[PDB]
């Protein structure tokens, strides 16, 4: 990862993917909800 | 390519796509890095030109 890091401490959260199946919902527009 | 007709059962070669029916205007909402549509066991019920 790379900061602008000025001359004078950041938080971030990382985390591993795994395979598997998943079951996802759409609404009406396309988009996931669920 | 050519012009295109709407609500008149025509055959339709979209970007290599080719099928049969009726277009008209469609109430649905595309997102941007939509590319085409299908509903429901891979027949395209909606496209964007």
């Amino acid at each position: 990862t790379l900061l602008a890091l000025h001359r004078s401490a950041a938080a971030y959260y990382v985390g591993y993917l795994q395979p598997r199946t998943f079951l996802l919902k759409y609404n009406e527009n396309g988009t996931i909800t669920d | 390519s050519t012009n295109l007709v709407k609500n008149k059962c025509v055959n339709f070669n979209f970007n290599g796509l080719t099928g049969t029916g009726v277009l008209t205007e469609s109430n649905k909402k595309f997102l941007p890095f939509q590319q085409f549509g299908r509903d429901i066991a891979d027949t395209t019920d909606a496209v964007r030109d």
